[PDB]
RNA sequence: CGCGGGGUUAAGGUGCCGGAGUGGACGCUCAUCAGACACCACAAAAGGCGUUAGUACAUCUUGACAGCAGGACGGUGGCCAUGGAAGUCGGAAUCCGCUAAGGACUGUGUAACAACUCACCUGCCGAAUGUACUAGCCCUGAAAAUGGAUGGCGCUCAAGCGU
RNA sequence: GGGAUGGCUUGUGGCGGCCAAGCGUUCAUAGCGACGUCGCUUUGAUCCUUCGAUGUCGGCUCUUCCUAUCAUACCGAAGCAGAAUUCGGUAAGCGUUGGAUUGUUCACCCACUAAUAGGGAACGUGAGCUGGGUUUAGACCGUCGUGAGACAGGUUAGUUUUACCCUACUGAUGAACUCGUCGCAAUGGUAAUUCAGCUUAGUACGAGAGGAACCGCUGAUUCAGAUAAUUGGUUUUU
């Protein structure tokens, strides 16, 4: 049978559920900042807070590295770099004087030799037998996630003669 | 809308006859003569003047009107042909192998064969027949030029054609491969 | 009529001239008349005509129309 | 395409009953809800139409124009 | 549903029925089409299967690896003692045939 | 260009995939183990057959241990499946046997013990120039 | 070798064109209300997972095919810099990449919900969803698929240098005579004109001297002004000189 | 060769000697070919082909209207978000969707059957719609879980527009408030159409007429998650 | 709605199967599987250089639409930018003169110019046109899988459609 | 004792805002609204985040059909120089293969190849054979239950066995027209396919690296129809 799916007229609607203020807020940032991790200890209910306002921001060099790309686009579009309506004249250099080109590309040839040797220290072969595959089916991870779901501890077990070989980081 | 009545008129020049029977259309002059049957279109043919053919379409609609005026084209076409003749010149050009033409001139059938050879260097021979009215010979005042000349403008156009559609080039770039035989010239005999 | 040749559209800045043009011309003509002592008529027939630029040029003082 | 050599699979104009009763039960259904969305329509609508007028290519237009003219001023002589 | 993997049919239907031949001496459905042109001439004869032999033939085919070379044949004898000719049929053609 | 060579007169196949010839020369290696001819056709359940002079895909099942890894192009030189040349003469080889080449047709190793087939080497020059005996 | 293996790039409407026309036509259309539900999600999975891998083939062999910057000589990726703006280039295939990550991660959303869809206006719904979604992330990349483009045919066009071999470049001022020496001594076809700057890109043409190949390379006029100030046309020219081992010939107009 | 090598070859030979008239032939024939297409193309073709003229059509005409028109922000910002990209920015407590469709229990439950007889028993019911399951979250023992809500079906986030800001955020989903159709849906924490949700709006920058900081408040769902596979709703406020 | 004879009709029909008209009047339509029992869906304010009938606006012997022969100029290579950029890679302005008219330019073109071309104007010719909508009929407006269906033959100034 | 959604579907997301040709409205200036557009859903990276079976498929063997075309044939376009391609159009005539993996949604890999295209005729319940969903009776192990037993489950072993009937199909005879010989041909069926090599030619084209094609010639792949000189195989030639 289907039922009446109403919602009645309530003020509850339209108010603020949770609410903080700025000193609770100084409180948490500074009990995240002089947080410290124990293993013996073990999380069991966590806090509904707000995350996004407690815990610290991120690296300037991650922030200004997420937002490079976008900036040179918003700079000078595709359009104005290569193609029939290219306004493009002067090139972005690494160098400034014929000096500093000539020791950049000294540099820049001792590089990719470097990493050519590195590559090259580093007939069609056999393709891999799928022996080696076991252990990494879907129907196998969906049991480990179904288990991981079922489960509030959970035995890591580790091999003694390889420990860190046998561990699932 | 049928229009009531609707005619076109076709001038002959003084030594050019025509003779319609049928819509069987026979025009003949001082370079040859000339037949087109035109049954399948419905005219009437009259003589309103001295030297002035008259066609008329009575009750006929838009599109049986308008055909009245390729009606005239035709005949009139066909008067130029037996009275001035018509012509085509064509050039063939190359880039790196010559392209050989031979015109000759088969006796038991009575119409012009045009051979091309080394076509990009190719080692088949292209063989076109031409339409049988039509003449072709290799120009003497300009270089690497074929002249094709007749009564039937539709004979020397079509003959043209072929000879232009058999040396296609084919999975090249046109851009960079420019080689093949094109009309150069269009007009009249005389 | 439906099989006809489809107009193109001129996406250009001069628009077509019609009676306001000739108006103006008459407007000229009838405004010139009682200025000037003599009314010449000329041709010039299956010429270029673009000589006439210098022809107004060298007779500044004289009126020249050739609508 | 090759229709004329080679004709593919054709389409039946023979019609089914079950076809025809359902296509007679939808339209009935269509214009059922037609009414029922006409009595609930909350578009604007004028109470007089917006009549046409005299054609252009009537020949005797102006004449009527005169009637009418005519008319309106003897309606306001008599009121 | 359809077949898993493609292959083509066992047999050609161009010769069917595989049935018994309706006479035991064999039928020319077709004889070359007549020239007249070209001088009389018969187009046919008959003849008796004897067996089968090999040779050696030395063989003229340019563009070949055999070519001037030494190459073995199976082959077929046809005994053929000379025809007597005793009748002659007309045909005419109808628009039935 | 694939390694299927052009101007080879039809002959019984003798070697399907799945058959182990010997290695006729000195690169290293024993055995050679087929998986695959080059130029095979498609049909429904057929093995993929190769015969004297025919290029197949090989790995190799006994011999240096750099070459137990990789699938190498190989020639069938020898075989013992009895087959017929145009001259009429049937014949067959005690063996069967081929080389490891590249698909350009050079062979890796440096010699050949035993004798190669006609077909093999009128087909390839390399190992025509590499025979002690064309037989 | 060169770049000339590069498969043609499509803009983001044509992309989407041949995507879903490869959805519409390789594979099976017409499924029915009335059929099994594990039928039902199986057209609509294999829908999304073939649109998808469609998808994937198309940008996996447009990364894969354009020049990767960090692997190259110093002089080649300092000429693709000069011509193409490198940064613009990394950025273009960037996008690229992601579109394509974010694509595969849609599908497997969707085959995911797929997996409990119930019905036919369900599973169909979640169809277009995952197309719409892909189809709304291509249309995301208008502009780099039309710079990668003109780049691609630009660096089909290139010349082949090879940076290890005997190498004679030409260099100096505008209409000194460069293109006619390399005319005179090689087989290369650049042209010479009076009007300065009539070289606007590096030429090579080769020579044969004492049973060796040598390679001679023609490159655009350079003037008398610093770094900073000096354009494209003739930072090829720069680069050339830089990271070019070669024997320079400076030619001078007395 | 190498650079406009084909430029090259048309300044230096030209180009056919048929090039420029088969093209004028061709542009002259493109309207007899447009209305061929038109009338004898099928399918889809047909309905993208139309599509795509009545769009030729529309983008026409207003170039058109633009020339003949030649010849004839809304908001106060301040000067440093001049030349921005800014938005458009357009008792009784009702929600924007007061009524939906209402769900029967058979629709939202399937029946999941269990046992190796051939009859089977069919206690277990799986949830057929999205679900938030909320934090700390450990399903029930197979033995005692009678409700399944699988994991391909939760969801955590939801894109949440602010009807008076103009804007539309990517929230977590705090809890599940009131499910119009069932109490146990819910509990269950359906996410259905006209569903009230809690949101996380930090993101949003609230605050309070005392200078607090509100980072939790009702959304309702305004879309359908189990047919789109993404969660949208509109703040209440 | 009893069993029969005669007469007359209803719905539906009158080219043949099939009893009854290749009936009469005026038009429309040609479909590369038209249409003939349609209204629903596909389907949209949809696409048609198919064919008619209309409505509105506009031009026209002071010469309309189409063409052909010619002009298409001067300040000026307007400002900035660019290695170069002169209407025609770009950014922004886009005025005046001579005017019959001619854009600080519609495209082709040059490295840049040059050159050609379009808008607009004049001469020749000669009488009706142009645009946008509306209503009819026609085509497209999505289809699978044994060989088939306006019931079948077939039908084109119909044996189709409207009265 | 009963019983065993359908002229559906296909290629382009949802929510919210704005613009909008048009529809209406012009005693109210509201309301519908295509085409669009804007918000939410890595500098070619990471590889230390695989998210639940109530829904069951397979395999041979063989035939046919559709086109929504992978290849082969032809054609249009693209900086398409050549070579190799890419996008698209007509086209179902002809092909579209071995093989590995059952700790498992058997789906993905490797190779050969011209290419290894996708579907229907079952799955809108359903007697050819044969493995899985799969499940009578015997038996352990796990979970639940005091227990009989039931399951979140995992494992092992296990009975359906025509055809001589009508029709269809494949072949084989045949009465009546005296027997026989030579024929005709309505109608039904219909068949070939792809690659390689030589030459063209190291030529056209190309800075170089490289690098074709038409005509001509010779083989091979798959299919088809025959045959037994030879080579193998088969031996109750007992
Ligand atoms: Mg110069």
């Amino acid at each position: 049978e289907v039922p009446k799916a109403v919602i009645e007229p309530n003020r509850k609607w339209f108010t603020n559920t949770r609410v903080i203020s700025q000193d609770t807020l100084q409180s948490f940032r500074e009990a995240m900042a002089e947080k410290q991790k124990d293993p013996y200890t073990v999380l069991l209910k966590s806090n509904k807070l707000p995350m996004s306002l407690i815990r610290d921001g991120p690296k300037l060099e991650d922030g200004l590295k997420k937002h490079q790309a976008k900036m040179t686009i918003e700079r000078e579009p595709f359009s104005e770099t290569f193609g029939p309506k290219a306004q493009r004249k002067r090139p972005k250099l690494s160098f400034n004087t014929v000096d500093e080109l000539a020791g950049y590309s000294e540099q820049s040839l001792d590089s990719y030799h470097a990493r050519l040797e590195e590559k090259k220290l580093l007939s069609v072969a056999t393709a891999k037998e799928a022996i080696f595959n076991k252990g990494t089916s879907k129907r196998i991870w969906n049991e480990l996630y179904k288990v991981i779901d079922s489960s509030d501890v959970i035995l890591h077990v580790l091999d003694a003669r390889d420990p860190l070989g046998t561990r699932c980081r | 809308m049928r229009y009531i009545h609707s005619e076109e008129t076709i001038p002959v020049p003084e030594n050019v006859k025509v003779s319609i029977k049928s819509r069987l259309v026979t025009v003949e002059g001082p370079r040859g003569k000339l037949q087109k049957d035109l049954s399948h279109i419905a005219v009437n043919f009259s003589v309103v003047k001295k030297g002035v053919i008259g066609l008329e379409i009575h009750h006929g609609s838009r599109k049986d009107v308008a055909a009245l005026r390729t009606v005239r084209t035709i005949i009139n076409n066909m008067i130029i042909g037996v009275t001035k003749g018509f012509k085509y010149k064509m050039r063939y050009v190359y880039a790196h192998f010559p392209i050989n033409v031979n015109v000759e001139k088969n006796a038991e059938t009575g119409c012009y064969e045009v051979e091309i050879r080394n076509f990009i260097g190719e080692k088949i021979v292209r063989k076109v027949v031409m339409a049988p009215g039509v003449e072709v010979e290799i120009s003497k005042a300009q270089k690497d030029e074929l002249i094709l000349s007749g009564n039937s403008l539709e004979a020397v156009s079509q003959s043209a054609a072929d000879i232009q559609q058999i040396c296609k080039v084919r999975n090249k770039d046109i851009r960079k491969f420019l080689d093949g035989i094109y009309v150069s010239e269009k007009g009249n005999i005389v | 009529p439906k099989s006809k040749r489809a107009r193109v559209y001129h996406l250009t800045q001069v628009n077509k001239k019609g009676r306001e043009a000739k108006e103006r011309l008459f407007s000229n003509i009838r405004e010139t008349i009682p200025k000037y002592q003599h009314c010449f008529v000329f041709s010039v027939d299956n010429m270029r005509n673009n000589y006439l630029k210098d022809v107004r040029h060298e007779l500044n003082d004289c009126r020249i129309f050739f609508g | 395409a090759g229709t004329i050599n080679k004709p593919k699979k054709p389409t039946s104009k023979r019609k089914t009953t079950r076809l025809r009763a359902k296509i007679s039960k939808r339209a009935a259904e269509k214009k059922r809800k037609e009414r029922k969305l006409a009595r609930k329509n909350p578009e604007w609508r004028s109470k007089l139409k917006k009549d046409p007028g005299i054609p252009n290519l009537f020949p005797y237009k102006e004449r009527l124009l005169q009637q009418i003219e005519e008319e309106r001023i003897r309606r306001k002589e008599e009121l | 549903s359809h077949r898993k993997y493609e292959a083509p049919r066992h047999g050609s239907l161009a010769f069917l029925p595989r049935k018994r031949a309706a006479r035991h001496r064999g039928r020319v459905k077709s004889f070359p089409k007549d020239d007249p042109k070209k001088p009389v001439h018969l187009t046919a004869a008959m003849g008796y299967k004897a067996g089968m032999t090999t040779i050696v033939r030395d063989l003229d085919r340019p563009g070949a690896k055999a070519h001037k070379k030494e190459v073995v044949e199976a082959v077929t004898i046809i005994d053929c003692p000379p025809m007597v000719v005793v009748g002659l049929v007309g045909y005419i053609e109808t628009p039935r045939g | 260009k694939r390694g299927a060579p052009g101007g080879k007169l039809k002959m019984t196949l003798g070697l399907p995939v799945g058959a182990i010839m010997n290695c006729a020369d000195n690169s290293g290696a024993r055995n050679l183990y087929i998986i695959a001819v080059k130029g095979a056709g498609a049909r429904l359940n057929r093995l993929p057959a190769g015969g004297v002079g025919d290029m197949v895909m090989a790995t190799v099942k006994k011999g240096k241990p750099e070459l137990r890894k990789k699938v190498h192009p190989a020639v069938i030189v020898r075989q013992a499946k009895p087959w017929k040349r145009f001259d009429g003469v049937f014949l067959y080889f005690e063996d069967n046997a081929g080389v490891i080449v590249n698909p350009k047709g050079e062979m890796k190793g440096s010699a050949i013990t035993g004798p190669v087939g006609k077909e093999a080497a009128e087909l390839w020059p390399r190992i025509a120039s590499n025979a002690g005996v064309v037989m | 070798t060169g770049w000339k293996d590069i498969p043609p790039v499509p803009t983001a409407q044509e992309f989407i064109d041949i995507v879903l026309s490869r959805t519409q036509r390789r594979l099976p259309t017409q499924i029915r209300p009335g059929f099994k539900i594990s039928r039902i999600r199986a057209f609509y999975t294999r829908k999304v997972k073939f649109t998808q891998e469609t998808c994937s083939e198309k940008f996996g062999a447009i990364i894969s095919s354009f020049p990767v910057l960090s692997d190259q000589h110093p002089f080649h990726r300092d000429l693709m810099n000069i011509l193409y703006d490198a940064d613009h280039f990394k950025v273009a295939l960037g996008q690229i990449s992601t579109a394509k990550n974010l694509i595969e991660t849609i599908s497997r959303d969707y085959v995911r919900l797929l997996k409990y869809a119930q019905s036919l206006y369900q599973c169909k719904q979640l169809k277009r969803a995952a197309l719409g979604r892909m189809a709304t992330l291509i249309k995301r990349l208008k502009d780099p698929l039309i710079y990668l483009d003109q780049v691609r045919q630009h660096l089909a066009r290139l010349p082949d240098i090879n940076p290890t071999t005997r190498t004679l470049l030409v260099a100096g001022f505008p209409n000194v005579g460069k293109s006619s020496f390399v005319r005179s001594v090689t087989r290369a076809d650049t042209p010479v004109e009076p009007y300065a700057f009539t070289t606007k890109s590096l030429f090579v043409g080769h020579l044969d001297y004492k049973y060796l190949r040598y390679q001679v390379i023609d490159t655009p006029g350079i003037l008398d002004h610093p770094l900073e100030e000096m354009n494209t046309i003739e930072m090829q020219s720069v680069t050339a000189l830089a990271h070019l081992r070669a024997a320079v010939l400076y030619f001078m107009d007395i | 060769p190498q650079n406009e090598y084909i430029e090259r070859h048309r300044k230096l030979h030209g180009r056919r000697l048929d090039a420029e008239e088969r093209a004028r032939k061709k542009a002259a024939r493109e309207g007899h070919k447009n209305s061929e297409n038109a009338q004898n193309l099928r399918g889809l073709r047909a309905k993208l082909y139309a599509k795509q003229r009545h769009a030729q059509k529309i983008q026409m005409r207003k170039a058109i209207k633009q020339h003949e028109e030649r010849n004839v922000p809304s908001d106060p910002i301040p000067s440093y978000l001049l030349d921005r990209a800014n938005p458009t920015t357009a008792a009784r407590f009702s929600v924007p969707i007061p009524k939906v469709r209402g769900i029967s229990e058979e629709e939202m439950f399937k029946v999941v059957k269990t046992g190796k007889k051939t009859h089977k028993k069919g206690w277990k019911r799986i949830v057929t719609k999205p679900t938030f399951v909320g934090p700390d979250f450990t399903r029930r023992p197979v033995k005692y879980e009678r409700f399944i809500r699988p994991m391909g079906l939760r969801y955590k986030k939801a894109n949440v527009t602010h009807p008076t800001l103009n804007v539309t955020v990517q929230l977590p989903i705090l809890s599940v408030k009131k499910n119009p159709s069932n109490p146990l849906y819910t509990q269950l924490g359906v996410l259905t159409k006209g569903t009230i949700i809690e949101v996380n709006v930090s993101d949003l920058g609230i605050v309070t007429a005392s200078g607090k900081i509100a980072w939790g408040r009702y959304a309702q769902i305004t879309n359908n998650p189990e047919n789109d596979g993404c969660v949208n709703a509109v703040l209440l406020v």
